[PDB]
């Protein structure tokens, strides 16, 4: 056995076709009285699918900041009608929701969950790894376009 | 007939009030030009 | 969906491609002009309209895009709005 | 439009609400500390509002979901889990391939 | 293409296969009650251009009984290119030619009443019109597999449409497939584009990594000294100095970095 | 084309000098876009016609669409016993009699597309002089570091034009909206009642009634109030540019510098010219004072 | 095109083949025929017994996320009505067979789901009167749309028939020329589709005016106003508002003013 | 118990009871069509939008 770090790559080189049926090397790997253990439960019941139900899905639990009258009345103002010298910000709320959200992106770190943060890594990656097998032809295809893009 | 059932339908939903379910939104947001999402133009759309 | 709880301890580091080798001081081969000689057949890119069963290229691409996005959790946190 | 429409709306409460707080009618240019940085009511009556009629109506149809479901749900939205770890085997640990 | 009556109109171009001779033809109705598109055997004479490809003007030349428009009555003739006013692909038909005994379509003064058949709708746009919500669905001939009288969403509604386009949230919204487009004058630049190989299409784009033996003296010398300049073969690999590494699609006239 | 590009060039321009907006290369392509598109239009609709341009007596004869392609052409047999030369030279005369008639009719279609272009450009360019902050000086009034000097002669002879009521603003809107309130004031009326039923009250209904336009029929289904787009008021380019790079945004202003800059020159061309044709000046300067002691 | 030609057709064996991939191959949404309950997933879900979804739960997420979705596009969401329920009704839940412990009815979910999902929410009282009207008018006219479809098809024929017999048998000697196939009868658009008038001097003379080409300028007499037309009834001693106009009345069964109806009165008097 | 159209939908009873109230002199532009049934049909020309 060759006892160095493990490659996440290893599928490429190795002419074995358990590989081909999951997506991610640790869970190709994985021996088959292993995988009859893990059993079929609702998405969001995956802790990282509560993370990302709570935090990401669910715009209905963000709460803003509330603004006073006057900031009210200065928005307004501002994005109706622009006069130059102005404050260059006057930010969207759209731009202040999307900052909040990537920034919950951010602050998502991994570990036990006995502890502080919400996700197993191997919960990560297991929730990852069911939802890039459950891809149609168009979901990989957005998907190869996000990875493209960003 | 069909497309007019179908606002007849959602008509008393459109008595009501707008409201943000995320509270504390204010700024409207963009809606940008020529995107399809937004095209109420219909120059020749019949039924047919 | 098929899940289990499950403890996986180490993962090998990151795919950024770049990390600094293992250093030696001398070399096997001293010979130096072997690296510019070398010459191999040629990599064809394509045969007739590529058409293959185990399709390759798709299939690849996307196993390699995957452990990618994982490594770089969806590339979600790093851009702001510009 | 239908943003456009709110926003418009929540304005004109809040400036309505500036120059003349009192309702008396006519516009005051030196207005009150609570009358400036207040928050209108109308926006938490509005959440109260969403309460009443969508949120409700979704428990209310919720309360014949199958016991097991609610209170997994529950665990979800509030981030606890009670979950044993599957220990793999020392034949699927050490001794596997 | 135009409605009238409740059936087609559309103009269209006869033409040879090299394109010498052709013919219009203004008012042609769609009728997918055709097999094959019928032709006044006079045309035969006229569309003939002898090239070099075939020495005769056509490819095909016979005699069929062709006595579906109303023993050999004509003359099938291949092949004969089409173009429709409407469609940007040409259509090649190897249509009968009919003499005026067979059948005389003279129907109307000057009017020649020639119409279209399947032949050529299976190579259009004008195909998807044969499809139910249609306009040429009411002229289908009587099948099991076509019903006349059902309406659009009834028909749909049993092969299993059950909402509207995109109505369930569960389904992604159509427009939402494509939201950025790559375009590399108009962001970013073009790429840096090397090989390593014989030419640029024998070899790949990739450079060699850090872990060959011949860059790994080079890279040492490298990573202690960092300040001097150093000789080697260290700088044709993948890895270097700058922080900007060579890999492939590194665009290079892009404003940043 | 030329004569357009020169009128949106002014517009662009302008819109830069008077106040700090920039307008979007985007836009400004796509003005020239529609009035070409326009032309196009009047093309496709002029080559079902045509025109018959006739030489000598009415024995030669040209059949040709406006845009001067040639369909037919009829001759007596008198012409068949000319010269090959007499025979090229008559039918080509009639060709040009031909396009001249055509070129006629296509010169009418040209101004009506200016007109719709000059229309379309109004919301735009009034859209600049409307404002409370506008303002000009004329052209021969010196100007220094601090401000513009005084035009000393004929006191009479300068009278500052005002196109804005000084009072409380009525905008072209108020005027629309005034519009439509005398169209339903007349329609309610007993004498209207009467005369929506006349022929003239359904031509009426046909052309300016919108609403009635059963769904999927070409052509807007409401009436619109006239376009605002107040310069100093409205952002238009320069803040999404100033955001995102300063080199486009230092590029673009100075396109729109240059452009006002070369428009002016035009003017100040066509102004000496007009001023050399009626001989107030000379043909080659004979004032350098006018010039050199600046 | 096979399929419209007739060419190529979809059998029993192929229909129901099909049906048995579909139900016993894993859905993306949604638990299928043949999926096998776990004992041992009561580690997580917390129940031995039943299926790991509820259709229920389910549809009640595709709610909110529906509402979610109206948020995140428009930025703002209409609140419903006060008169407005998810119908429940519609959603039964998965069963299980004990023997085999495979889900039974998937079919039955499914279609419990999308006819719950469908129905609009609110009741009658949350229309207004004329609403509700045309509601139940475009129903009818729908689920009419179909037959009626046939039946002027039908009548059609007829008149086609009745038009080329007509030109035929009358007289072949002066109808094989222009004037009379041109003359003899038209098909024109009518209000329900493609209809044969029969244009001819025996027919048209006795209107006054020229042919089928014929332009005019009329003058007709018309109610002043048609929408309030004041009609005084001595026998019931009331007066009467009633509005004519082919909209108005086209809302209570197509019924237009002028409109010749037998109707039999239920208790035979027509 | 039963409604159902006389003839066909297009053959129109006289309104006696309405005629006697018809008043305004209204005017139309149109072109003869044909007939069904001795029924005149006309297509209107200015028509409204």
């Amino acid at each position: 056995k060759s006892f160095d770090a493990p490659q996440w790559d290893l599928w490429q080189s190795r002419p074995r076709s358990e590989d081909m049926d999951e997506a991610l090397q640790p869970f190709m790997d994985m021996p088959k009285s292993l995988k009859d253990r893990r059993y079929d439960i609702p998405w969001w019941a995956n802790p990282f699918g509560a993370w990302y139900l709570q935090n990401i899905l669910s715009l209905e639990l963000l709460k803003l900041k509330s603004k006073t009258n006057a900031e009210k009345i200065a928005t307004y103002r501002s994005y109706m009608r622009s006069l130059a010298s102005g404050k260059d910000n006057t930010m969207s709320d759209d731009d202040v929701i999307r900052n909040i959200i990537k920034e919950r992106w951010k602050t998502l770190e991994f570990g036990d969950r006995n502890a502080g943060y919400p996700c197993t890594f191997g919960d990560y990656i297991q929730f990852l790894n069911e939802w890039f097998k459950s891809l149609d032809e168009e979901g990989m295809q957005r998907l190869r376009e996000h990875f493209d893009r960003r | 007939a069909e497309e007019r059932l179908k606002e007849l339908q959602r008509a008393p939903f459109k008595r009501e009030k707008y409201v943000s379910l995320i509270q504390g939104k204010y700024t409207p947001k963009v809606k940008k030009f020529g995107y399809t999402q937004h095209t109420t133009v219909d120059d020749f759309e019949t039924k047919e | 969906m098929k899940y289990a709880d499950l403890e996986l301890t180490t993962r090998g580091e990151f795919p950024h491609g770049m990390k600094e080798p293992a250093f030696v001081k001398k070399l096997d081969q001293n010979i130096p002009w072997y690296f510019s000689t070398y010459r191999s057949m040629y990599h064809w890119p394509i045969t007739g309209d590529n058409w293959s069963d185990l399709n390759e290229a798709e299939k690849h691409h996307d196993l390699h895009m995957f452990y990618t996005l994982a490594w770089w959790k969806l590339g979600e946190g790093i851009f702001g709005v510009d | 439009e239908g943003s456009l429409e709110y926003f418009e709306s929540q304005y004109r409460s809040a400036e309505r609400a500036v120059y003349d707080e009192e309702g008396r009618g006519v516009r005051n240019y030196w207005p009150s500390r609570d009358a400036v940085e207040g928050i209108a009511q109308e926006e938490e009556n509005d959440a109260q509002l969403l309460q009443e009629r969508l949120f409700n109506t979704l428990e209310t149809a919720g309360t014949s979901v199958e016991p097991w479901a609610r209170n997994l749900r529950l665990n979800a939205t509030t981030g606890k889990f009670g979950y044993k770890t599957e220990i793999a085997t020392q034949e699927e640990k050490i001794y596997d391939d | 293409f135009r409605m009238s009556g409740g059936d087609m109109f559309v103009e269209y171009k006869v033409l040879s296969r090299d394109h010498r001779r052709s013919i219009r033809v203004e008012d042609a109705i769609v009728d997918p009650t055709f097999k094959r598109t019928v032709l006044p055997l006079g045309w035969l004479e006229l569309l003939r251009s002898p090239s070099l490809r075939l020495p005769t003007g056509y490819f095909v030349e016979e005699t069929v009984h062709v006595s579906l428009p109303n023993e050999a009555n004509a003359i099938i003739a291949g092949p004969v290119v089409l173009y429709i006013t409407g469609q940007s692909v040409p259509v090649v038909l190897n249509p009968y030619f009919v003499p005026e005994g067979t059948w005389d379509m003279r129907t109307r003064d000057g009017e020649l009443d020639l119409r279209l058949g399947m032949d050529a709708i299976e190579q259009c746009t004008l195909f998807s019109e044969l499809r139910p919500g249609g306009l040429l669905y009411g002229k289908l001939p009587e099948n099991p597999n076509v019903r006349r009288n059902e309406s659009l969403r009834a028909t749909l509604g049993r092969y299993g449409m059950k909402c509207d386009l995109a109505e369930s949230p569960l389904v992604p919204r159509p427009w939402t497939r494509m939201r950025y487009m790559f375009i590399d004058e108009l962001q970013r630049g073009p790429k840096l584009t090397e090989f390593v190989g014989h030419n640029p299409r024998n070899g790949t784009p990739w450079r060699f990594s850090q872990n060959t033996k011949y860059f790994r003296i080079g890279i040492w010398r490298d990573t202690i000294r960092r300040n001097d300049m150093n000789e080697g073969l260290h700088a044709h690999s993948s890895w270097q100095k700058s922080p900007q590494q060579s890999v492939p699609e590194v665009r290079f006239l892009a404003p940043y970095p | 084309m030329e004569v357009y590009r020169r009128i949106t060039e002014r517009v662009r321009g302008a819109l830069w000098a008077h106040h700090g907006r920039l307008m979007s290369e985007r836009q400004f392509h796509r003005i020239l876009a529609f009035v070409y598109n326009n032309k196009y239009e009047y093309q496709i609709r002029f080559d079902r016609m045509e025109v018959v341009g006739r030489e000598w007596g009415g024995r030669v004869e040209v059949v040709t669409t406006p845009a001067g392609f040639l369909k037919r052409v009829r001759v007596n047999p008198c012409v068949e016993d000319l010269t090959l030369y007499q025979q090229q030279q008559l039918i080509l005369s009639a060709y040009a009699n031909a396009c001249a008639d055509g070129r006629k009719l296509m010169e009418q279609a040209e101004m009506n597309i200016y007109k719709q272009f000059l229309k379309d450009l109004k919301p735009i360019v009034m859209g600049i002089r409307d404002n409370p902050e506008f303002y000009t000086v004329s052209e021969n009034s010196i100007e220094t570091i601090g401000g513009v000097l005084q035009t000393g002669d004929s006191n009479n002879l300068c009278h500052t034009h005002r196109t804005i009521p000084a009072a409380k603003a009525r905008q072209p809107a108020d005027e629309v909206r005034a519009r439509q309130e005398w169209e339903q004031k007349w329609i309610n009326s007993p004498r209207g009642q009467s005369w929506a039923l006349t022929l003239r009250g359904k031509t009426y209904f046909a052309l300016h009634g919108p609403q009635y336009r059963p769904r999927g029929a070409p052509g807007a289904k409401k009436e619109t109030l006239p376009l605002d787009i107040p310069a100093p008021y409205t952002a238009m380019d320069e803040k999404r540019l100033l955001k995102k790079n300063w080199m486009a945004y230092l590029d673009n202003k100075h396109v729109a510098e240059v452009m006002w800059t070369r428009v002016k020159i035009a003017d100040r061309e066509k102004r000496q010219r007009l001023l050399q044709e009626t001989g107030r000046a000379w043909h080659r300067p004979i004032n350098e004072e006018a010039i050199n002691r600046w | 095109v096979e399929y419209l030609t007739g060419d190529i057709t979809i059998t029993t064996v192929m229909q129901e083949s099909y049906d048995a991939l579909l139900d016993t191959t894993p859905h993306p949404h949604l638990l299928t025929n043949g999926f096998t309950l776990e004992s041992d997933a009561a580690k997580y879900t917390g129940e031995v017994n039943k299926a790991p979804l509820s259709p229920l739960q389910f549809r009640i997420d595709m709610e909110m996320n529906k509402y979610r979705r109206q948020q995140k596009e428009e930025g703002v969401v209409r609140v419903p009505p006060a008169l407005w329920r998810l119908d429940t009704s519609a959603i039964v839940p998965y069963k299980v067979d004990s023997k085999t412990r495979r889900i039974v009815n998937w079919r039955e979910v499914k279609e419990g789901i999308e006819k719950s999902f469908l129905s609009v929410g609110l009741p009658k009282e949350a229309y207004t009167g004329n609403e509700w009207r045309e509601m139940l008018y475009l129903h009818d006219v729908i689920a009419n749309r179909e037959a009626k479809a046939a039946v002027l098809e039908q009548q059609q024929k007829l008149d086609r028939e009745k038009l080329k017999a007509r030109e035929r048998a009358s007289l072949k000697g002066e109808k094989s020329s222009n004037s009379a196939s041109n003359g003899i009868g038209i098909i024109f658009p009518d209000k329900d589709g493609y209809q044969v008038f029969f244009v001819d001097e025996a027919s048209l003379r006795p209107f006054g005016i020229g042919a089928s080409g014929t332009l005019f300028k009329a003058v007709a007499r018309v109610y002043p106003s048609p929408a309030a037309v004041p009609y005084d009834d001595p026998v019931h001693g009331k007066q009467f508002l009633i509005d004519t106009t082919d909209e108005t009345c086209h809302l209570f069964g197509g019924f237009e003013h002028g409109d010749r109806l037998l109707l039999r009165a239920k208790s035979d008097e027509e | 118990e039963s409604v159902r159209y006389a003839a066909s939908a297009y053959v129109k009873g006289r309104v006696t009871l309405l005629e006697s109230q018809r008043t305004a002199r209204e005017e139309f532009m149109g072109q003869v069509v044909g007939i069904r049934d001795g029924v005149l049909f006309v297509q209107w020309r200015l028509l409204k939008g």
